[PDB]
RNA sequence: UUCACUGGGCCAGCAUCAGUUUUGGUGGCAGGAUAAAUCCAUAGGAAUGUAGCUUGCCUCGGUAAGUAUUAUAGCCUGUGGGAAUACUGCCAGCUGGGACUGAGGACUGCGACGUAAGUCAAGGAUGCUGGCAUAAUGGUUAUAUGCCGC
RNA sequence: UGGUUCCUGCCGAAGAACGUAGAGUUAAGGUGCCGGAAUACACGCUCAUCAGA
RNA sequence: CAAUAUAGAUGGAUACGAAUAAGGCGUCCUUGUGGCGUCGCUGAACCAUAGCAGGCUAUGGCGAAUUGCAAUG
């Protein structure tokens, strides 16, 4: 059901531009709700906040 | 005697997805890069730098931004494939391709006529 | 460079066949301490399998040019014998 | 790939060759280098005689040279002196090495690196200039050398023709087909 | 790294009771679509008085060249900051495709003017289409009939540590 | 198991060659080119306490020592102390050899005459 | 007849260093017509010898071995990483080095 | 006493694995302007104007400068048809090479393949072979090399 | 004022927080030679009678 | 002690000169700053290279093994 539902999300979003591409309108994505973040400085010379 | 880039100087990649493929200046950009088409060796039309391409003695008559059907018609019609295969220098491009492609039977039938082929000679030296 | 194999009933000596011989009795005490050295020798059963094998690989060499003396001429590396690009 | 590498030093530039040997003698590659007095140097002659001045405060171009060199090796190393000891340097080519073939170094080629309309400088003029008194003696040999080596040359043409001949009389042969099967 | 075209239209937010604003498009050269939202906005707050956080970005979109065969000719205009003062400049480019003109122009602007890829803001960049527009002078030294020259450069790069050609630009 | 040890040398006092007064031992001091002793040369613990022949050596005294051995062979192995007259050492070593124990030091303060 | 190398020689170049610290373990090896990595990978894993000749006869001979194999390849000009069994002297800088076929994946 | 079988430890090499990693070769997808191109079909256009024509100087025909928009070259633009490929992403696609590692120690667990019994790459390496008692091998020193060190 | 005697572990104030190793990947910094690593590639500028790095 | 090797042997260091916005080679003549053709665009070349680490005999004919699957050998 997994696997069927992210198939369907994807071809839902693709095929959505491709209407608004078809009806000449623009489409607007929802924002993406989640992120992932990496560290990238070591731990010296860090302000406190 | 120079060669020249010019419109229908047939030119060779010696570099990149080419790496030996007769093309064609079709127009020149600068000094620095130029318009090439390959259409029969392959090589797709494209914007080159010119130290990625050799310039080859043979030339023909190219129209000035000629499209690749008609690039190829006239490449046909100079016929400069049999006039590149009867240099001497794609010769011997041929032959180091033929050379990497040698077998070690086959290099050990190389000694063997070489060994021949001097009996031969040193016959025929010494006596003239 | 490839031979026909066919020819030959190589099958019947196994992994066994090769098994290295061992000796009894503490070698017979070495022969009361006196070493004797006649055991140098090949077994002939051994020959035999060579000559059997070698006639049907002959038979089948000799249909092909100059392969005989490649089998018997070796193999070394000259200069500039460059083994990533030497196609074998 | 070979024992001992014999080089030219005509057309060359300093520091560059210098670079190149200092590096193959460190991998143990036996070096001797000829005809030093025409190495060429970038720059005009005059910036390059006022560094060899304040450079002052020996003049032969080998000398030269070898200090040039010896600064890119670590000399105070026992490798480095090893590294050394493995090199010759002469202005000239001296016997015996006139018999052998010079090779040339293509990355330190003056008409290849300079640009032209640059001023160079010649090593043997410089050393004359500054105090080496045997620039005229070197010619004088380098002549006769030439004389006997375009002898050579001339005869080794004529040789090599009657190779040329032998081997188109050689040829149309099913031997000469057979190795053109093979690619020879 | 090499650029990309891109559409990239802004609407800045429709509040409550202004429906519709006007979709304010340009054309970004940028290697990636991220900085060229970033230019975008960047732009946008030149133009007039956005921030990011005010309106948003409709549609960005790649657009390919229509013909990358022929080569044409452009004429660009470009504004940046010689640091203290800012000044327009006119340039002509020979070119294949537009985003390597746009690519070269950069490096142009770098090698002789110092500036970046920040201080740098491309006004437009348009093909002349007919021969005799070209105003400068080192694009119509190669608008000549019949053109011809040999190569500089033929030194090559000879790939071995010695030679035993004495070799020579036989060229 | 495969014995690993960590540091093979030995860790001497900074200066140590440099006066004769000064030992060798290691005594803490008060550039990082010194070897420093601490928690991490530690071996392990199952390869701790064993012989280059894998065993863990035993201190014996004499013949009741040896006796305390019998069941650990494989494990142990016993080591003549350095004090132990010649006319004991040769009854330890005929006894070891017939409880099959590896003694270490064999050979020590004896000769084999005829 | 006149050759029977079954191998390629190269020149032991160095450790593996910086400018202050030189690693003993690794091994710099240049094989001879070698300038890319991707001929290298060829020569991945095959089993190095050291040759060199001593003054006394150990076992019927005064010519010892060391033995090693390529790990990896180092650098842009197809210079070759090797570890030994034993490390290198480093008085055989720049000394022709045996690099033989097997294990040969051909 | 006869006969038959077998042998410890270490160090190697190879195979099959497992874990980390590195370097290849190769396939199928999915998106874009549903790639753009190119190729083909059509209409106009122009010149860095091809054929033709006119004219003039001139080596019996070369030039030039007008004409001439395709002719005895073509180009560009517009529009229509069709793919392919690039790029980007995905694959619980295939396959190869190299290095390092072998902790743990009867069974239990999760599995998977198997109709079944069983098997297995699945709760950490096993199998095969070689060498070795005038050992194998290991250590000690003194020197040398390189790097670092007031 | 100067000196004040064994070890290890743990706690411990007023580019990168470092047990001992192996393997890999990198920050910064570099990649003519010393010196490990591209005398790579691309585009422009400078020939200085002590540029410049 | 030797019938040897030391910074690193195990096919061969295999020879014009100059120019580079030019050369070379061959050839022809009007011997020239002539003409013609060729060539480069790497030595990835060339030369050497079979036989017990290279046997014994006359395209032949006998020998090689067991050094047992790598360990300078």
């Amino acid at each position: 059901a997994y696997q069927k539902e992210y198939e369907t999300a994807e071809r839902n979003i693709i095929q959505a531009k491709r209407d608004a591409k078809a009806a000449g309108s623009y489409y607007v994505e929802a924002q993406h709700k989640l992120v992932f973040v990496v560290r990238i400085k070591g731990i010296n010379k860090i302000p406190p906040k | 005697n120079w060669r020249l880039v010019e419109v229908g100087r047939v030119v060779l990649i010696k570099k990149g997805q080419s790496a030996g493929k007769l093309a064609a200046i079709v127009e020149i950009i600068d000094q620095k890069k130029v318009l090439i088409d390959g259409p029969k060796a392959g090589v797709p039309r494209q914007a080159i730098n010119l130290g990625q391409v050799v310039l080859t003695p043979l030339t023909f008559a190219l129209p000035r931004g000629a499209r690749t059907a008609t690039v190829s018609k006239k490449w046909a019609a100079a016929a400069v494939c049999e006039k590149w295969a009867a240099s001497s220098w794609a010769k011997k491009i041929a032959q180091r391709e033929r050379r990497a492609a040698l077998t070690d039977f086959e290099r050990f039938q190389v000694m063997v006529l070489r060994k021949q082929k001097r009996y031969t000679v040193k016959k025929a030296l010494a006596k003239a | 460079t490839k031979v026909s194999v066919e020819g030959v009933n190589v099958e019947k000596f196994n992994v066994e066949y090769f098994a290295k011989e061992k000796l009894t009795k503490k070698e017979k005490k070495e022969a009361n301490l006196f070493p004797e050295q006649q055991n140098k020798e090949i077994k002939a059963e051994r020959v035999e399998d060579q000559k059997v094998v070698d006639k049907a690989l002959i038979a089948e060499i000799k249909k092909t040019p100059l392969l005989k003396q490649y089998l018997s001429a070796s193999f070394s590396l000259k200069n500039g014998d460059k083994p990533h690009m030497l196609k074998f | 790939v070979e024992p001992v590498v014999v080089i030219d030093g005509k057309g060359h530039l300093v520091g560059r060759l210098a670079s190149v040997v200092a590096k193959q003698l460190l991998n143990g590659q036996k070096i001797v280098v000829v005809r030093a007095e025409e190495l060429n140097i970038s720059g005009e002659f005059f910036r390059n005689k006022l560094k060899y001045h304040d450079f002052l405060r020996f003049r032969a171009p080998s000398r030269i040279f070898y200090k040039a060199l010896r600064g890119m090796v670590s000399h105070k190393t026992a490798r480095g002196k090893a590294a050394l000891e493995r090199l010759k340097v002469f202005e000239g080519i001296p016997p015996p090495y006139d018999k052998k073939k010079r090779v040339v170094v293509p990355q330190a080629l003056r008409v290849l690196r300079l640009k032209p309309g640059r001023k160079y400088t010649t090593l043997g003029k410089l050393s004359t200039s500054v105090g080496w008194k045997y620039e005229d003696v070197v010619a004088k040999l380098e002549a006769k050398r030439k004389v006997s080596s375009a002898e050579y040359y001339a005869k080794k043409r004529a040789f090599t023709k009657k190779v040329a001949s032998a081997n188109a009389t050689a040829a149309e042969s099913d031997v000469a087909k057979q190795l053109a099967a093979l690619g020879y | 790294a090499h650029f990309k075209e891109y559409q990239v239209i802004g609407r800045r937010l429709p509040t409550e009771s202004v429906p519709e604003p006007k979709l304010f498009r340009m054309r970004i050269f940028a290697s990636n679509e991220v900085i060229a939202k970033s230019r975008y906005w960047y732009f946008l707050q030149k133009l007039h008085k956005v921030k990011k956080a005010s309106g948003e970005i409709v549609s960005i979109n790649q657009i390919n060249e229509a013909h990358p065969t022929k080569v044409k000719n452009f004429g660009v205009w470009v504004r940046y900051d010689s640091r203290s003062g800012t000044h327009n400049m006119y340039k002509e480019i020979r070119d294949v495709s537009r985003v390597a003109a746009v690519e070269t122009l950069y490096q142009d602007m770098a090698a002789r003017h110092r500036a970046r890829f920040r201080s740098i803001h491309i006004l437009k960049v348009a093909e002349i289409e007919k021969t005799a527009d070209v105003k400068r002078q080192y694009v119509k030294q190669f608008l000549t009939k019949d053109l011809k020259f040999p190569l500089p450069h033929r030194v090559q790069k000879s790939t071995k540590t010695f030679s035993y050609k004495r070799p020579s630009t036989f060229y | 198991p495969k014995i690993v040890k960590k540091h093979t040398k030995k860790f001497k006092r900074h200066h140590s060659d440099r006066y004769h007064r000064v030992a060798e031992n290691w005594r803490k001091q008060k550039r990082g080119n010194i070897s420093q002793p601490k928690i991490g040369y530690g071996s392990n613990k199952k390869t701790k306490f064993l012989s280059p022949s894998g065993h863990k050596t035993f201190l014996v005294a004499n013949v009741k020592d040896l006796e305390t051995l019998t069941m650990h062979t494989k494990t142990y192995a016993a080591e003549i102390a350095h004090n132990i007259s010649a006319k004991n050492r040769v009854v330890i070593l005929a006894r070891a050899k017939a409880l099959g124990i590896k003694v270490t030091n064999p050979k020590g303060r004896l000769a084999l005459e005829a | 007849a006149e050759s029977h190398r079954l191998y390629v020689k190269g020149k032991h170049l160095s450790y593996q260093r910086s400018k202050r610290v030189n690693n003993p373990n690794v091994s710099l090896i240049k094989i001879e017509g070698v300038a890319t990595p991707q001929d290298a990978q060829f020569y991945l894993g095959k089993r190095i010898a050291y040759v060199y000749r001593a003054s006394k006869e150990v076992r019927g001979s005064k010519i010892r071995v060391m033995w090693g194999k390529v790990t990896r390849t180092h650098g842009n000009s197809g210079v070759v990483r090797a570890t030994f069994r034993n490390n290198l002297p480093a008085k055989t800088f720049g000394a022709s080095v045996r690099i033989f076929l097997y294990p040969s994946n051909i």
